[PDB]
RNA sequence: UAGCUAGUAGGUGGGGUAACGGCUCACCUAGGCGACGAUCCCUAGCUGGUCUGAGAGGAUGACCAGCCACACUGGAACUGAGACACGGUCCAGACUCCUACGGGAGGCAGCAGUGGGGAAUAUUGCACAAUGGGCGCAAGCCUGAUGCAGCCAUGCCGCGUGUAUGAAGAAGGCCUUCGGGUUGUAAAGUACUUUCAGCGGGGAGGAAGGGAGUAAAGUUAAUACCUUUGCUCAUUGACGUUACCCGCAGAAGAAGCACCGGCUAACUCCGUGCCAGCAGCCGCGGUAAUACGGAGGGUGCAAGCGUUAAUCGGAAUUACUGGG
């Protein structure tokens, strides 16, 4: 529809790549740790967890993650990596 | 955001405001938490012109209710030393 | 020398009247080219020029007839902006033009040679002599 | 009595049907109104009751009684149909409204002129 | 192609036009745009009346508030159509000496004057007296309301003035010309679906419109209560079947504040 | 709203004097009372229960000048009051302003009192009242404003006030036309003839 | 409508939601609902409430208000605390419009308004003057919510359309036993008054605020800036030719609708003649009609009156109160 407030459409287009791409790279790091769960190497699992922890806390800080999803990821992933170790 | 505001009741060409605590997203005649006092702008000098209970108003100030201009003028009408 | 009156002077009126079967519609449609061309002339200079398809031969063929009422063309013409005002030309018709030749300052006559000066033209001149 | 049967099966109120099937409780209807003829009534009457088979605009085929003295109907002239039985014709449960559409009012009436569509005598 | 240079060079400024006081020039204010035609409109979904105007004096404003002089009311009109290349274009203001089109709904007749306070009238309306052709008899008599509105919609125009008799049938189409094929073709539109094919019925002479002053036309209504007829715009002329009845009407002496409406 | 018609035909119709033709003159005997209400008034009716109920209702109404919907509103107001409905209904009928103006003697008949109320002349408590259905509160004072005082129409009609019973529940000054309203009237004081019980019967069914 | 269910019922583990959750996947068992109505069909937004009814109940829930659902149809996601979105996005379908035919635009179940439907429902009006919402420190901006204005007797309420006097008991109509009665204090005449309309002048209240200037107290190094309170000035109204008040003139402009055999309030005459016709039921009209039509008169209601349509009561003729 013809409206002066169409700026929030294309700016959300400006959102739907970039922030989501951050979410994209976020979950790939998470999936990397699942590769360690399929690897059996507890040292590589600890290294991958230490690699994914500050970026998922930064994504919880920037309003994309509501700091309870990422807390659930840290909780169950810590439970997996110390059940394996 | 809760606020204390008038509700505009009455009849046609006969206003009768209801100072009331309500959320800002609600309507004027819509949902409210509780009512406290009233105001009648066409109330000439007679037995009663304005009732206003300041205790619940102070309780909502202690909770964070934003006071509008007309309600603040009614507070300055019901003065502590006058 | 205010531009308000200078473009009051750029607004003119053509009454437009004639005999039945004289050619009001064709001359107005060609002043649209004419006016449309004036639009094209106005649209002639710019970064790009856009004109409606010059109508194609297959659809060029089609037609309508018998006139009636009137139409108004303001125009975008280059020099001035001179309005038109059509009217149905008959004896049973044209009660529009008895009150809209009062609207229009000037007068255009269209007379055919096969028709000549007839009672339609005498009635229109009886109208136009009252206001000069 | 026997209230345990009322516990099993609840007490049902009889739903009486309407005397006029007028498509969800309307006051008046408008129809095509064909077939204008006179009808011999039931036993104690012996009259010529002017009636019309009105094809209504909702699909129902009702037959309304033509009241008054004189009318201008011939297979046409869409009119208004009101409810109310006649107790004179088996199957006729409607009346025709005068002062309504193409059927004009009754000529030269003075009394009871709210019914039959007659205006006030202007002379 | 050679006409355009003559149109530029020969035609003068738009002349002043006569009012009851004096001629109003093309440099003043108080927009003199009175309505000329109420034209037989093509109807996409709406009517709009049409408002051809004499806005020769005064440059437009977008939020201007006109004044209906004959009803003396301040009417706010912000929508004004310009006839750019025949198509009714957007909301646009212009330079004076142009002809608009506005949006009316049964309010403004032919020649209703407009100013911003000059409560005077022009010297127009050269419209004539009709010649009464036949009838409306409602073939396919379903849905009368398209002719009870839509031809009464056409009754405000200078060509058509619909006459309603009391008997609620046989409505007379007013023609000042002869060819009523215009209305017959206009009966095939989006809000026009009734045919009404013509025949020969004799109603003679033009129905001279007259509305007398109070306390005196009441008995004139009462003595011939079967001889009245409503008009387009709630008028009552007399009824015109012959010249002898008009002579009896002149013998009856209806003293009147006379307005022709034609 | 108002009847404005044959006000003396109603007195023949009910048989009793409804005081619609009270006037300056006394009891007229100019209409052949009790023996000719109309064209066929020589007939003796069956006069059933609903008949005497309707005659009593229309008798009290054409005494007090109240229409049917308005009197039904008065009955609905009297039904929710304390005591009994029959005394309360006649108290509400007496509480009309035009009835008070009639009892003061400010006008010969009741329609004259209604016209005197309606034409901005009757003023109670310093506030002018035009509606004749004004519910008169106890302890009020009624008078006539100075611009409409004694243009003779109150004057000779006040002489009729010297011939009436002059009841207890209201006092007139008769020197400056300033009346004084008092406590509500008892049932055994107002006219001693009308029957409220038939009205209760008619409005109870 | 007597069987329904296979992500179905439960558990373990992984993933997912702001959060429990077969919410979603891998494995194991056969459970789960059901005659105190499971599954299927039709209908329906729900409620506070409305109408009726002594009460219990019955229909309804349109306007006021709370919740839910929807935005031409269906599906899907992003933004954000909150949408899986009326005036945001995309795709698929239908219907219109433009095109220079390569491609795009649209969604009034918003306010207005139009076509169609139907017995039936409004103006393409004024303004943020007041409230409320959004943004801004504030001034200011938007607000078809709202405050109103216009139309509709749609419902309720009030007022008026005169009052007092006035017999020759006039004229005309109706009846008659042609004596007379009725219409009828009705009308004419006389004396007053003018509610409401018409016109001419004053004129509140809905108006709190906000702006400029000054003084005092806080703040601070600061008599500078900023907050707050008195105080001085110019002020902010669409309604609005406002409510209301005064004056001018003249009873002057303002009364109709149903019924009259019983139910149920009210009587005759004339015209047909089981015909025209009326009727809610009993039913009348067959040449002396209190039942049709007309006239007179009366009754009832009143700017409304009758008819039609729907709910309740009467109907204890759905009996739980309260039947056999
Ligand atoms: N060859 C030719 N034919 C012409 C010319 N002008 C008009 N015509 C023809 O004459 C006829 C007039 O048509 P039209 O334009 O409708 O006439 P009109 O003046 O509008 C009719 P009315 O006066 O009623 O409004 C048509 O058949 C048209 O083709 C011309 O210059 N050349």
């Amino acid at each position: 529809n013809i409206k002066s407030a169409k700026k929030r459409a294309i700016q959300s287009e400006k959102a739907r790549k970039h922030n989501a791409s951050r979410r994209s790279m976020m979950r790939t790091f998470i999936k990397k740790v699942y590769a360690a769960i399929e690897a059996g190497d507890k040292a590589a699992a600890q290294k991958a967890f230490n690699e994914m922890q500050p970026i998922v806390d930064r994504q919880a800080a920037k309003g994309l993650i509501h700091k309870n999803k990422a807390a659930r990821h840290k909780a169950n992933l810590t439970a997996q990596i110390n059940k394996l170790a | 955001m809760v606020t204390i505001r008038l509700a505009r009741h009455g009849a046609k060409k006969r206003p009768f405001y209801q100072v009331v605590v309500a959320d800002s997203r609600n309507a004027r005649n819509g949902r409210f938490i509780e009512r406290v006092g009233f105001f009648n702008p066409i109330a000439s000098e007679k037995e009663e012109g304005t009732r206003l209970d300041l205790d619940r108003i102070a309780h909502w100030v202690g909770q964070g209710a934003t006071i509008s201009d007309r309600v603040a003028a009614l507070i300055k009408e019901v003065n502590k030393a006058a | 020398l205010s531009p308000y009156l200078q473009e009051v002077a750029k607004r003119r009126t053509f009454a437009i009247i004639s005999h039945p079967d004289a050619g009001k519609t064709t001359i107005t449609e060609k002043v649209l080219l004419f006016g449309q061309a004036i639009q094209t002339a106005g649209t002639v200079k710019g970064r790009g020029s856009n004109q409606h398809a010059k109508s194609d031969w297959m659809e060029m063929e089609k037609q309508r007839g018998i006139s009636i009422t009137t139409s108004v063309m303001q125009f975008p013409y280059h020099d001035c902006l001179v309005n038109l005002l059509d009217t149905p030309g008959h004896e049973d018709f044209s009660e529009d033009t008895y009150r809209t030749l009062t609207a229009v300052d000037c007068c255009l006559m269209v007379i055919d040679a096969a028709k000549g000066v007839e009672d339609r033209t005498r009635k229109l001149m009886e109208v136009t002599r009252l206001r000069d | 009595a026997t209230v345990n049967q009322l516990v099993r099966k609840p007490r049902a109120r009889k739903v009486a049907k309407s005397n006029v099937p007028a498509l969800e409780a309307c006051p008046q209807k408008r129809g095509v109104c064909t077939r204008v003829y006179t009808t011999t009534p039931k036993k104690p009457n012996s009259a010529l009751r002017k009636v019309c088979r009105v094809r209504l605009t909702n699909g129902f085929e009702v037959t309304s009684y033509i009241g008054g003295e004189g009318h201008n109907l011939q297979e046409h002239s869409v009119i208004l149909i009101r409810g109310g039985r006649v107790k004179d014709l088996p199957g006729v449960r409607y009346h025709t409204v005068r002062g309504a559409l193409d059927c004009s009012g009754v000529k030269d009436r003075k009394q009871a002129r709210s019914k039959y569509g007659v205006k006030r005598p202007k002379a | 192609d050679h006409m355009l240079d003559g149109l530029v060079e020969w035609a003068p400024a738009p002349m002043p036009r006569q009012t009851d006081t004096r001629t109003v020039e093309a440099s003043e204010d108080k927009f003199t745009g009175f309505v000329f035609k109420i034209q037989a409109n093509m109807d996409p979904k709406h009517r709009d009346r049409v408002a051809f105007m004499r806005v020769v004096s005064g440059k437009y404003e977008k939020g201007m508030k006109l004044r209906q002089v004959r009803t003396a009311k301040d009417v706010v009109i912000s929508d004004a159509l310009t006839f750019m290349a025949g198509d009714r274009s957007h909301v646009e203001e212009a330079y004076p000496g142009d002809i608009l089109g506005l949006h009316n709904h049964g309010t403004i007749q032919i020649g209703d004057t407009f100013t911003q306070g000059e409560m005077m009238k022009f010297t127009g309306i050269p419209n004539f007296a009709p010649e009464l052709f036949r009838r409306i008899r409602l073939k396919d008599p379903l849905k009368q309301k398209q002719l009870l509105k839509g031809l009464v919609q056409l009754s405000e125009e200078g060509a058509v003035q619909v006459f309603r008799p009391i008997s609620n049938n046989d409505l007379i189409v007013g023609a000042v010309g002869v060819l009523q094929f215009d209305v017959v073709v206009a009966r095939l539109k989006s809000e026009y679906n009734v045919e009404a094919v013509y025949e020969s019925v004799n109603v003679a002479t033009a129905r001279w419109v007259e509305c007398a002053d109070a306390k005196k036309f009441e008995e004139f209504k009462r003595k011939n209560e079967s001889q009245l007829a409503l008009d387009g715009g709630d008028n009552l002329a007399y009824i015109a079947t012959s010249m002898v009845n008009l002579r009896l009407a002149q013998e009856r002496y209806p003293d009147v504040q006379f307005h022709q409406t034609r | 709203a108002r009847y404005l018609g044959p006000k003396l035909k109603l007195s023949r119709r009910e048989g009793t004097d409804l005081f619609l033709k009270s006037g300056v003159r006394a009891i007229d005997t100019k209409c052949k009372i009790e023996q000719a209400p109309g064209q066929h008034g020589a007939r003796k009716p069956r006069l059933s229960d609903y008949g005497v109920q309707l005659r009593e209702k229309q008798k009290v109404r054409r005494i007090y000048g109240v229409l049917e919907r308005q009197f039904r509103n008065y009955y609905k107001e009297a039904a929710r009051l304390k005591g009994n409905t029959g005394e309360n209904l006649l108290a509400l009928l007496e509480g009309r302003l035009d009835n008070v103006v009639y009892r003061m003697g400010f006008g010969a008949t009741r329609a004259e009192a209604r016209q005197l109320v309606s034409h901005k002349a009757i003023m109670v408590n310093g506030r002018v009242v035009n509606i004749a259905s004004y519910q008169v509160s106890p302890n009020d004072v009624v008078s006539i404003r100075e611009k409409a005082k004694k243009q003779s129409r109150v004057k000779a009609a006040l002489e009729l006030a010297e011939q009436r019973e002059k009841p207890t529940w209201l006092e007139v000054d008769a020197g400056k036309m300033e009346g004084t309203f008092k406590r509500k009237p008892e049932r055994s004081d107002l006219s001693a003839d009308i029957n409220e019980h038939l009205i209760v019967e008619l409005y109870s069914k």
